[PDB]
RNA sequence: CCUGAAGCAACCCUAGGUCUUCCCUUUGAUGUGAGCUAAUAAGGAGUAACCGAUUC
């Protein structure tokens, strides 16, 4: 006999300042009733918005993982979490007669954030090309991969997450892969299809107050 | 919703499970060029008039 | 019961849950985050018979009992996660994923962004039934 | 139309999805603030006129003042006394269902102070009457052959011209309003009646409304003629075959065919508030024969019930009107151009010198 | 459940609303005459035989199975 | 009269079908000018030559019905004469220009019905044509001017111009109306 | 043969009230009550009940 939605702050959720549109929602949290507090409870949140809605309008098909690190006050502060293609584009993408090519390297940014990227790229067939298959060889496949690794590795180690996250709003981590393989066999549809966190630095505050402006 | 005609343009093929709807190509007389598929019952001629109460729903053509 | 957005164009998301399997319907909305739960109707608790629980009718309800419920407390529009039962069994979603998805979008609400996240494995554990299948 | 000069600053846009979604209620009642001219009395017995007893579509000589809202007496009166929007039957109804245009149409907004005169330009061809605009092909004809569409469009206005008074009683005594036209025995059937619209965001529109003729029953009549040229080509049935089991089918098929021009011709009779709008069946003599005409048919319609029939919508119709008004009230003064897209589907406005 | 019994012969009040009332009826005919009082089919016909004979209401048609008179005119 | 054909005493010419739909399935307007509903037929030989049958003489048709009055158009026409007469004095318009208007109110828009997918089986919404239209909204109030007649004082005549009355009205009173509503709804129901 | 009846905004004529309001009385409108009808309304509900795989 308790109606369980009165006690329910409503919180504004802010991304950081590498996308158009700030403010991506709101949020619902307990008042502070005993011990256990609204904001601790309420920090570290996982927010999967698509970049069309981050954006105001584009790609709709990639997806980013913001964490709510820090509450200033009635206001939940996001930080660049991790990256998913939606399955659709996924599925679409990944049709017979070709070679898929799947290659991930282990790789740290400048600051302590730690990621795994995961690239993928199909073999294309040729404009005159009268041929069914379009199939790589094993060794054209694994020369390919390691440059898709050697790229993916140079582009991140070099500079910070917020130039990264930079990288990954386009995609020239992709397009710079899918140019330079076109020497060993010509790919097309060459993406980063997922970016992962395995490692953040020690929380800071000022650190995060740059990224929010 | 506002009521609309839709007028025969080609009688297509009967449908229905004992063969009582006439499915036929209908184009409307409001919009110049929207031309939609439509089950009619009792018997319809290739160049006449029917009063749809919805002009955005369609039948499943087979 | 007071989203503080603008009264004239500003929409409050919510996200529903729409786990369909061949013998039942869930209809279940959350936060942008996904955690805090605000409804959850299932095809099971409108409908008091075994056999319909996954009937697009009794998906047809739960939809209508969550767009209702969910409007009170100020959710204006829904992102949908549509899913199978997934993993070793069937991925195409239930009978109920068609009529739940028409009946919050028949009830006034407004529809975002969907996409399936139903479990598909890289390489799975032994499905049930013998090697010869279900024989009937 | 025109062609388009490089000194012509295109402001504003709009495409016929956008233009069909707006509305607008609480638009209120025209009221007759003056009613000029002298209407005729209507022959009721040119309707014992069907497929095998028709009559001939003779050459009537009675003068047609085409002046637009620059040359208007009654408007240039009135501008000064109240009213900040001035327009024309044909003009208003090209904007109002603008949404089915084809062709390439134009109207010069001329915004002299806080005014909006929504004028036409003279010497250009804004009253022809258009041919076969909407249908599956338009005629893709030359100017030199006889079935073009400028050839097909002259012919179907000169018989028009013709048949609004051939049908008509046009020498027994005339109905008055109170003035004599204000544009001069050698004159037309045709009064023109004055009208203000009190419009719901701060407009007051007073547009020129054109009564045809009068019928007995009395009753105000809007009174056009329908053209059959070619039927077989023309992606139309006959009309001569028997058109009287076909009534219904050879009316809805001519109407998809001339969507536009049935629609302002509609539109033209709600605005002056006629309670009845006839039409004329007017065919050639041979298929090839552009000289000859007989009269096949009539048949009449209250144009609240066409409008809701063909098809219409007066929150449309005043809904993109307002948009309009509002725009060319919201920026600056001198000569505009609404311009559609002569091949595709969306209005243009630019802003052009004080010349042309 | 529910029957009709109409009168056989007029009551006083009910022959004073039939002298006043059935010659402002627009439609005078003998079963809208037994419903709009109460009277059998047979007191109908004889009463307006008698306000037709009087010079009262304009008959229109008479037919066995169909009696049509209407209110005379005013002017 | 060498000009015009008044049907007993009612004008022919201006009666105007307002709906371009039901327009051709209409039949009341300057060659289907005829004196009596009576005639020999032969609509009934080919597919649509029953649209080509004055509407006053379908009317005449449909209303002979129920075993024991099959074949009595001569007492059918006397009923229809008295109807034109009690419409004319109640209402005071063109008495077949009142029908023209019942047919176009009583006429529904959209019926249910059975459809495919077939294995299983389905009831979804459908249109009507301008014929079956006409058809039914003949047969609906004939009907209704019929069962309002049995075991009444009111006399057949009187049923039939209450009936015709209240539906070119679209009253909701005449069954023609309540019936032709019923459907639509059932239609909207299940669509 | 008699049935209503007391002031008329102010001057002149006129008829001893040659006079038109209390209200008797009838027609046209609006609102409530009652009947028939809406209607089998709609909703309850394509829910409950009953039947369904299987054995030839």
């Amino acid at each position: 006999v308790v109606d369980p939605f009165s006690k329910k702050d409503w919180y504004d959720v802010k991304a950081p300042a590498m996308f158009n549109i700030r403010n991506i929602g709101k949020t619902l949290v307990t008042r502070t009733q005993g011990t256990k507090i609204a904001s601790d409870g309420l920090k570290g949140r996982v927010f999967e918005v698509s970049l069309a809605d981050l954006q105001n309008d584009e790609v709709a098909f990639r997806k980013f993982k913001l964490i709510t690190e820090d509450v200033q006050g009635k206001n939940c502060l996001t930080n660049f979490h991790g990256m998913d293609l939606t399955r659709d584009k996924m599925c679409s993408m990944v049709k017979k007669w070709q070679t898929m090519i799947e290659a991930h390297v282990d790789v740290k940014t400048t600051d302590g954030y730690l990621l795994r990227l995961f690239c993928v790229g199909f073999t294309k067939k040729r404009n005159n090309q009268i041929r069914k298959t379009s199939y790589a060889q094993h060794q054209q496949v694994r020369q390919i991969r390691k440059k898709m690794m050697e790229i993916m590795t140079r582009e991140v180690q070099t500079n910070d997450l917020k130039e990264v996250v930079n990288k990954l709003i386009p995609d020239s981590i992709g397009k710079d892969i899918e140019k330079a393989c076109q020497s060993i066999y010509p790919l097309h549809d060459v993406f980063v299809r997922k970016v992962k966190m395995l490692k953040k630095p020690k929380f800071e505050l000022g650190k995060l107050m740059e990224l929010h402006g | 919703q506002p009521i609309k005609l839709a007028r025969v343009t080609k009688v297509l093929g009967r449908t229905g499970s004992q063969g009582q709807c006439t499915q036929v190509r209908v184009e409307f007389m409001d919009d110049t060029s929207r031309s939609i598929i439509r089950n009619v019952k009792g018997p319809v001629r290739e160049g006449d008039v029917l009063t749809l109460l919805e002009s955005e729903r369609e039948a499943r053509r087979l | 019961s007071l989203g503080p957005q603008v009264a004239e164009g500003e929409n409050v998301f919510g996200v529903c849950h729409i786990f369909a399997s061949f013998n039942d319907t869930f209809v279940h909305v959350t936060d942008l985050s996904g955690k805090e739960t605000i409804c959850r109707v299932t095809g099971g608790m409108k409908v008091k018979a075994d056999r319909d629980e996954s009937s697009p009718y009794a998906a047809m309800l739960a939809a209508q009992d969550v767009a209702q419920r969910c409007k009170e407390l100020g959710i204006t529009a829904l992102h949908i996660k549509l899913r199978a039962t997934g993993g070793n069994r069937t991925k195409t979603p239930g009978p109920g994923a068609q009529s739940a998805l028409r009946a919050l979008a028949r009830s006034g609400m407004k529809i975002g962004r969907i996409e399936d996240v139903t479990p598909i494995p890289s390489d799975s554990t032994r499905r049930k039934g013998g090697r010869r299948g279900r024989r009937l | 139309s025109v062609t388009v000069r490089p000194d012509w600053v295109t402001i504003e846009e709009m495409d016929f999805p956008r233009l069909s979604k707006l509305t607008l209620p609480g638009v209120k009642e025209g009221e007759d603030v003056l009613c000029c001219g002298a209407v005729e009395y209507y022959d009721k017995s040119y309707d014992r006129v069907n497929v095998k007893n028709e009559k001939p579509l003779q050459r009537i000589d009675r003068i047609f003042h085409t002046v637009t809202t620059t040359d208007d007496p009654v408007i240039r009166k009135l501008s000064k006394t109240e009213g900040n929007v001035y327009a024309t039957d044909a003009i208003l109804a090209t904007i109002m269902c603008c949404t089915r245009s084809n062709y390439s149409w134009d109207i010069v907004i001329e915004k002299i102070g806080n005014k909006l005169f929504f004028d036409k330009r003279d010497n250009t061809e804004f009253d022809l009457l258009t041919v076969n605009e909407t249908s599956v092909e338009p005629p893709q004809d030359d100017g030199n052959s006889l079935n073009s569409p400028r050839n097909l469009a002259l012919e179907a206005t000169f018989i028009n011209h013709n048949f609004s008074q051939q049908v008509l009683k046009s020498n027994e005594p005339r109905y008055k309003f109170d003035e004599p036209n204000p544009f001069i025995g050698e004159v037309a059937s045709v009064a023109y009646r004055y009208r203000k619209w009190d419009l719901n965001n701060g407009i007051t529109l007073i547009a020129r409304c054109e009564h045809d003729a009068v019928m007995q029953g009395t009753q105000f009549l809007t009174i056009k003629a329908l053209n059959e040229w070619d039927s077989k080509l023309a992606n139309g049935v006959e009309w001569r075959r028997k058109l009287d089991t076909q009534r219904g089918a050879v009316l809805a098929n001519e109407l998809r065919n001339n969507a536009c021009k049935l629609a302002k011709w509609t539109v033209q009779a709600l605005l002056a508030g006629s309670d009845q709008l006839k039409f004329g069946y007017v065919s050639r003599a041979s298929v090839r024969d552009s000289s000859k005409h007989v009269i096949l048919e009539t048949q009449q319609y209250k144009p609240n019930e066409f409008a809701t029939q063909i098809n219409l919508n007066m929150d449309n119709a005043w809904g993109i009107l307002r948009c309009i008004i509002d725009i060319c009230m919201n920026q600056k003064d001198g000569k505009y151009l609404i311009m559609k897209d002569p091949n595709k589907p969306m209005i243009r406005l630019y802003d052009i010198p004080d010349n042309t | 459940r529910d029957k009709l019994n109409n009168l056989v012969l007029f009551d006083k009040a009910t022959y004073d609303k039939l002298c006043k009332e059935v010659p402002n009826y627009k439609l005078i005919t003998p079963a809208v005459v037994s419903e709009r009082l109460k009277i059998r089919g047979s007191l109908a016909r004889a009463a307006l035989q008698e306000l037709l004979s009087k010079g009262l209401i304009k008959l229109v048609s008479k037919h066995r199975a169909q009696v049509i008179y209407t209110r005379n005119t005013k002017g | 009269t060498p000009d015009i054909k008044l049907f007993g005493k009612w004008s022919t010419d201006d009666v105007q079908i307002n709906d371009i739909s039901l327009q051709d399935y209409i039949a009341v307007k300057e060659k289907y000018a005829k004196y009596l509903p009576h005639s020999a037929g032969r609509y009934a030989a080919k597919r649509f030559r029953k649209a080509q049958c004055p509407i006053v003489e379908r009317l005449t048709n449909s209303m002979m019905m129920h075993g024991r009055n099959n074949g009595k158009k001569l007492m059918t026409v006397r009923i229809v004469k008295h109807a034109f007469e009690i419409i004319h004095l109640l209402t005071g318009e063109n008495p077949l220009q009142v029908l023209v208007n019942a047919i176009i109110n009583s006429g529904p828009r959209e019926d249910s019905t059975r459809i495919g997918r077939a294995g299983t089986v389905r009831r979804q919404a459908v249109d009507v044509s301008p014929l079956r239209r006409v058809n039914q909204a003949i047969w609906l109030l004939c009907t209704g001017a019929r069962e309002a007649a049995f075991r009444n004082i009111k006399t057949i005549a009187e049923c039939l111009a209450d009936e015709l009355i209240n539906a070119a009205k679209g009253s909701s009173n005449s069954y023609a109306i309540k019936k032709k509503d019923e459907l639509e709804r059932v239609a909207k129901s299940n669509r």
